[PDB]
């Protein structure tokens, strides 16, 4: 009757439906037996339809009803602390969610005339991608490497370091084994990051249509507090596990190939979901919200992950997807087996936006380590004849080796903002420059636990303000003078 | 020295012009690679 | 009269009509009761019409109804739309108001034949030095724009906007094929900073809309321009315009998904069948008539860093003029930061510009040349220890390139400083002067963002 049909092709999770004449492009479908399912396919005579759960209990036949909605999403802060299926349906155990309202997972992210420059910091703890790399509220930028690079690990360290700024999370993760989601979980809440995060898991095991819905739905969840004045942060762990479930999903429905059999419209796939990450205005959020929230700006930062065969950053879907983001972090694996942990490759990882997304003491004193480690890329087969240079290159060239080995940082130890200050203001100044080059590492971290301990005033005063005035560079000068003359390292 | 000077710059020489050759020979390869592919490719769909 | 989808699949939808009133190729439909357009793209059999929609398909069922409008996709185009943004459909996306022009023009015509072509060659004066003497220009003539991001691409862009109102009072055009929302709200932003907005109109194909939209987009600019280019001011002589592309690599590959997704035989390195007849179709409206003339600059990305490749090599059949940005320049400090070596203009013949321009250009790149070849030695085998003509040919060098620089009017606003315009005479007059030797106890610092020459003697003699 335009609102009830039947089944009449069931085969690899895709179900065709003849009738539903009145039934819209994406519209949720119910099957007998509390199943649903999404249409997007609508031929002459026939509609196709994924199904989102078990196809093996669907036999030809058997009826389904349109629902007349479009997919939703419950939505709220009541999903902070809870991991869920790609739908809102929990999956680990303790009990419902009370949520009080829905929002549409297809969405079309806000104008140009709506946006807002960006000129706000967002910290990861990891020096290398802090004062190189610098990442704002409402940027894009993208993790690249092969398997069994470090991806995963820098994901989880952003997140976490997000203890004492404000800024909810979202970790989705697509097509990884059950184990792996177990163990990121029961690390998140063992430090206690999961106070304030909310996760989205589809396995391996779970339908593809799951595995290609999940960042919309993700993103939809992660764009509540973006409407309302209060910043967020989400973070894919791979796209490319997405695009494979697309691919599977568009050759199943016969839609035509192209190049490694990819369909035409994938380059869309990934722009639709991409452009959401974006910091809109204060008049939109005093238009969204009818003047409850009045002189507040909204945010949304993206962290999308993307896996490389051999290398070939040439092929498809990582040349689809640089080209939408605001800039490449690039892990390589020689640098990993190397010895270089964090294994962040410094020459062809740039940011767009660039030091507008810093504090001022972070954006003053980045300049020297950026110099030196480009003086120490310009010059470094010179090591073995180091003796037959000049008093001033070969100065650089240790310099150079001094901050390179700076750059090493240990995994669940995020570095905060005066930590990394004091390491930077000790490292621009001639300080570092007498301890050998084996033992920077543990200097370091000496240098770090020396404060907290006996400066903890100073140290609340640079977190909580960022401010760099005279009076604040004496004192670290002070207590950096005082770590050198008595204690030991 | 000085000969060393001499043999060192022309190696490097040659070790610039010789990746220039590689790289178009690369090139080439790379578009004749996917040309192949979408071929077959299209033969799958008339497969059926 | 009217018809109704009967296939939705992705952005392609097939719409049916009567047995006669078959809508044409490139006709615009729009749907009633949506704020949904189509577009005729291909004709079947049975009076059915494979389009695509310029929008999204959700919240779409078949058996709505759709009303023809007889025609292909019309602008609004007048003097009503300078400092405005507007989409493909040339509707207003500045929460400004609705644009009072009444007067609209179809998107889609045929090139002007070949009768009605200029009878000369004419060059066109942009007032910067570098530009004008090693790449001189051609009204209606191309420029591709190679260059990264911080080399200032967009300060010249704002830079040649300002100069052709103040020297030939024309007007602009600019137009964003699949763009970064961000960098075109920063770019706006700009633009009414710099008070350059008044002067130009702006079109707007956002990355995350279909590949309909980034497709058609700059069809409205060139329309847009070609407006500007005919309307005829007391005593006829039309207008010279200017019409600026962000990207044309983006333009071909909406084109090849738009093929795609129609479904066809993909041709070599999965690109469309038709690639360089699209493209011809763009490049040819692009040209200067006895009324008047449109000039083009356009941003081009290399793929895969192959020049070989078809993109790429269907583009360079049409360039005219090649301007590069390099980043080693702008860290020198030499701002605008264009290469004097690796910037060529097919222009740069004795017939089109004379004889003793050509002579001048060729001796400055000769040197320059030169003095490329001669800093490896002065690095390694060491300073000096070397006759005196080289020496002369280095100094003479450093004293050119710290010529080439000079201050923007854009830029009054930030540093203080006036712009200068120099005409090309003067440039001539100076570079002549410097070859001949006139110049050599000069110091140099005196010809650092100086402008004209006699400016420089100023300098110079004042310190
Ligand atoms: N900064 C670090 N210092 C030391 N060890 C690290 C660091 N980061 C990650 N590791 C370790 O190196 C390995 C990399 O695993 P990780 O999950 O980070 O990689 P991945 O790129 O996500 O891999 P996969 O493709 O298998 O999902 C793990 O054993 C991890 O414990
Ligand atoms: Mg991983």
């Amino acid at each position: 009757a335009k609102n009830e049909g039947t089944i009449v092709m069931v085969s690899d999770g895709i179900v065709r439906i003849h009738g539903l004449a009145d039934a819209m492009y994406g519209e949720m479908i119910e099957f007998d037996g509390g199943l649903f399912g999404m249409a997007l396919n609508l031929e002459q005579d026939s509609v196709g339809a994924v199904v989102l759960g078990n196809y093996l209990s669907l036999q030809e036949g058997q009826k389904a009803r349109c629902t007349g909605r479009v997919l939703e999403v419950p939505v709220g802060p009541e999903l902070l602390g809870r991991v869920v299926d790609a739908l809102g349906n929990p999956i680990d155990g303790k009990g419902p969610i009370d949520a009080k309202l829905t929002d549409a997972v297809e969405k079309v992210a806000p104008g140009v005339i709506w946006r807002q420059s960006v000129d706000q910091p967002v910290q990861t703890g990891y020096k290398s991608v802090d004062t190189m790399i610098p990442v704002g509220r409402g940027q894009r930028e993208l993790i690249i490497g092969d398997r069994q690079t470090g991806k995963t690990a820098m994901a989880i360290d952003a997140i976490i370091a997000q203890k004492n700024s404000g800024i909810k999370c979202v970790y989705v993760a697509i097509g990884q084994k059950q184990s792996t989601i177990a163990n990121v979980v029961r690390k998140l809440e063992e430090t206690g990051a999961m106070a304030y995060t909310t996760v989205v898991a589809a396995a391996a095991a779970d339908p593809a249509a799951m595995q290609y819905l999940a960042p919309y739905s993700g993103c939809t969840m992660g764009e509540y507090f973006r409407d309302r004045g209060e910043d967020a942060l989400i973070i894919y762990d791979d796209l490319s596990k997405q695009a494979v479930a697309y691919r599977q999903i568009s050759l199943l429905l016969r839609r035509p190939p192209g190049r490694e059999a990819y369909p035409g419209d994938v380059f869309y796939l990934h722009s639709r979901l991409l452009e959401r990450a974006s910091r809109v205005s204060a008049e939109y959020v005093e238009k969204f919200t009818n003047g409850a929230v009045t002189g507040k700006t909204g945010s949304l930062t993206a962290l999308p992950i993307i896996e490389t065969q051999a290398g070939d950053v040439s092929a498809f879907v990582p040349t689809n997807v640089i080209s939408i983001t605001d800039g490449q972090i690039f892990l390589e694996t020689s640098l990993f087996n190397a010895g270089i942990r964090p294994a962040v490759n410094a020459g062809i990882s740039v940011s767009r936006v660039g030091g507008s997304a810093q504090t001022k003491i972070i954006k003053k004193l980045s300049g020297g380590i950026r110099t030196a480690l480009a003086q120490y890329r310009e010059l470094a087969a010179f090591a073995q004849f180091a003796s037959d240079l000049d008093e001033a290159t070969r100065k650089q060239l240790e310099h150079g080796q001094r901050v390179t080995e700076l750059m090493k940082q240990k995994q669940y130890a995020p570095y905060s903002i005066a930590d990394q200050a004091v390491s930077v203001y000790a490292s621009n100044e001639g300080y570092m420059a007498d301890v050998e080059v084996k033992k920077i590492v543990d200097f370091d971290a000496a240098l770090i636990a020396y404060f907290r301990s006996e400066y903890a005033p100073l140290m609340k005063q640079i977190d909580e303000t960022g401010d760099y005035n005279k009076d604040i560079e004496a004192a670290i000068k002070a207590g950096i003078e005082s770590f050198k003359a008595t204690q030991t390292y | 020295q000085s000969a060393r000077m001499v043999a060192m710059k022309a190696a490097t020489d040659n070790a610039g012009q010789l990746i220039k050759d590689l790289q178009l020979i690369y090139n080439k390869l790379r578009q004749a690679a996917i040309t192949q592919e979408i071929s077959e490719i299209v033969g799958g769909a008339a497969a059926v | 009269s009217s018809g109704r989808i009967i296939q939705i699949i992705g952005a392609v939808i097939d719409v049916e009509f009567e047995r006669t009133s078959v809508p044409k190729i490139y006709d615009a439909l729009q749907v009633d009761g949506t704020e949904t357009t189509l577009e005729v793209q291909q004709q079947l059999g049975d009076g059915v019409v494979r389009t695509i929609a310029m929008g999204s398909t959700e919240g779409l069922k078949r058996g709505l109804t759709v009303t023809s409008t007889n025609a292909p996709i019309s602008v609004p185009v007048g003097t009503a739309t300078l400092g405005r943004i507007m989409d493909v459909l040339g509707r207003p996306i500045d929460e400004a108001g609705p644009v009072a022009t009444e007067e609209r023009l179809p998107i889609h015509r045929q090139a002007p034949s070949y009768a009605e072509q200029a009878a000369s060659t004419d060059l066109l004066e942009t007032g910067i030095k570098v530009i004008d003497l090693l790449c001189p220009f051609a009204k209606g003539g191309k420029v591709g724009l190679f260059g990264g991001a911080g080399v200032g691409k967009t300060v010249n862009m704002m830079e040649l906007i300002n100069n052709i109102a103040k020297a030939h009072s024309g007007l602009s055009v600019f137009a964003g094929v699949g763009e970064r929302t961000r960098e075109g709200n920063d770019f706006y932003h700009e633009m009414k900073d710099s008070n350059v907005l008044d002067k130009v109109a702006m079109v707007y194909g956002q990355m995350n809309e279909p590949p309909g939209n980034r497709l058609r987009v700059a069809l409205t600019g060139l329309t847009m321009a070609e407006y500007f280019r005919d309307e005829k001011d007391e005593n006829g002589k039309g207008r010279d315009v200017l019409l600026f592309v962000d990207n044309i690599y983006r333009y071909t590959l909406a084109g090849t998904e738009v093929s795609a997704l129609l479904g066809r035989m993909p041709s070599a390195v999965g690109y469309q069948p038709t690639l360089a007849e699209e493209m011809g179709v763009l490049q040819e409206r692009i040209t200067s008539t006895k009324s008047g003339s449109i000039t083009s600059i356009q941003a081009v990305y290399v793929p895969a860093d192959d020049l070989t490749d078809p993109s790429p090599a269907t583009t360079f059949a049409h360039l005219d003029a090649t301007v590069v940005l390099s980043r080693d320049i702008a860290s020198s400090g030499i701002y605008p930061a264009i290469d004097p070596l690796d910037s060529t203009s097919r222009q740069l013949d004795p017939l089109v510009v004379g004889q003793e321009h050509y002579e001048i250009a060729r001796a400055v790149q000769n040197v320059l040349q030169r003095y490329k070849e001669l800093k490896d030695i002065i690095a390694i085998l060491g300073m000096d220890e070397l006759a005196e003509e080289d020496k002369l040919v280095v100094y003479r060098a450093r004293k050119i390139q710290r010529f080439f620089s000079q201050p923007f009017h854009v830029a009054e606003v930030f540093t203080g400083a006036p712009g200068k315009l120099v005409p090309l005479k003067e440039t001539i007059r100076g570079f002549k002067g410097l070859l001949a030797g006139e110049y050599d106890h000069i110091p140099e610092q005196a010809f650092y963002m100086v402008g004209g020459i006699d400016e420089v003697i100023a300098k110079a003699e004042k310190l």
